[PDB]
């Protein structure tokens, strides 16, 4: 487990450009990894703290390049 | 755009400003670029030396 | 039977922080109270008698 | 008739999630139903008062729990 | 060609009804055609000069009332 | 249905002449349309207000012209 907290974002889906959309994704971060890399801003999120992790997109204490990947993955543009 | 709940903790624990750590890091980087921009203008207008 | 108890909760300064489209967040407005003040009317109704 | 008043209340429909709308409906109301019970908050709406019904659907003066079912219904998430 | 400039308006698609769009437009006016007669407040734009037109659809120094259709055009609603 | 008040006007018949009569009517009438326009006066009747017609013959918000010519047809002689 994470053994301290989870930070978990949950991005809304919205039309970008025609017949294209940017994914809403449930996803949770391990609180250590959260605080060190989060690249979130204007990206139509909400975030809240959990004792255990409140989204079954979990990212644990170690994945680094993993999350990096996944983060800047929620603005995929996909029709 | 800094946030209200930031300058209540922050001056609490670091008695930092939290807006002229802002403001200060705003209006130096403006005054950065300008003038990063005329010595990449002088490099970018000047002719090709030793020809 | 202690199944299900009662609690009362504050808001994670996380989330109160960004409320209502701060750094981008989306779909959480505040809170909000209003009043009504409605209205009203009797009527006087009569009453009589004779000898 | 009502003979009193109508609101005539226009909501404007949007993309609510992926490929889904919240409905938008015009709709009149006779205004002491209206003063009632009116539920339009945030639903994107333009209102004006009128002497005679100005949309097709209209809402006399007893109605009330029909009324009360179709303006919370502005919100209807429609796929 | 105008040989003086071109102000290139690049109009963003909203959904304004349901299935309803007002299409995006890629643009380039002539710099005092633009000047003259220009229509844009509020049409979701963003606007930037340029020495030669930057987008396909091109408005020379003599269309007028062609251009003055068209920034008008730029609210059409598409079904 | 009126929605605020019935004035309701029950006429007793009489004899006015040698074998002749004035018939009586019972007859209710919307309270805004019993306050615009009554004519009754010495016509032997009695009133009394009340939420829901009390007598048959009803006349709503809206007939006037239609009720006008009753009420002072409330002196018809009849034979």
């Amino acid at each position: 487990a994470s053994a301290r907290g989870y930070v978990n974002i949950k991005t809304f889906e919205q039309k970008l450009d025609g017949n294209k959309k940017i994914e809403g994704k449930e996803v949770s971060v391990a609180f250590p990894l959260y605080s060190d890399v989060h690249k979130i801003s204007g990206a139509h999120y909400q975030t809240f703290p959990s004792e255990k992790a409140a989204y079954s997109t979990v990212y644990e204490e170690n994945q680094r390049t993993e999350w990096i990947a996944a983060n800047e993955d929620l603005w995929k543009v996909t029709g | 755009a800094y946030s209200i709940e930031l300058t209540q903790d922050l001056r609490a624990v670091h008695g930092m400003d939290a807006d002229a750590e802002l403001s200060g890091i705003l209006a130096t980087e403006i005054m950065l670029e300008i003038n990063r921009e005329v010595v990449d203008w002088i490099n970018y207008s000047a002719q090709v030396g030793k020809s | 039977a202690g199944a299900l108890v009662e609690i009362a909760e504050g808001m994670a300064t996380s989330i109160a922080e960004l409320q209502e489209g701060f750094n981008g967040s989306t779909d959480n407005p505040w809170n909000e109270m209003g009043f009504r003040i409605d209205k009203q009317v009797i009527e006087a109704k009569s009453r009589q008698l004779k000898a």
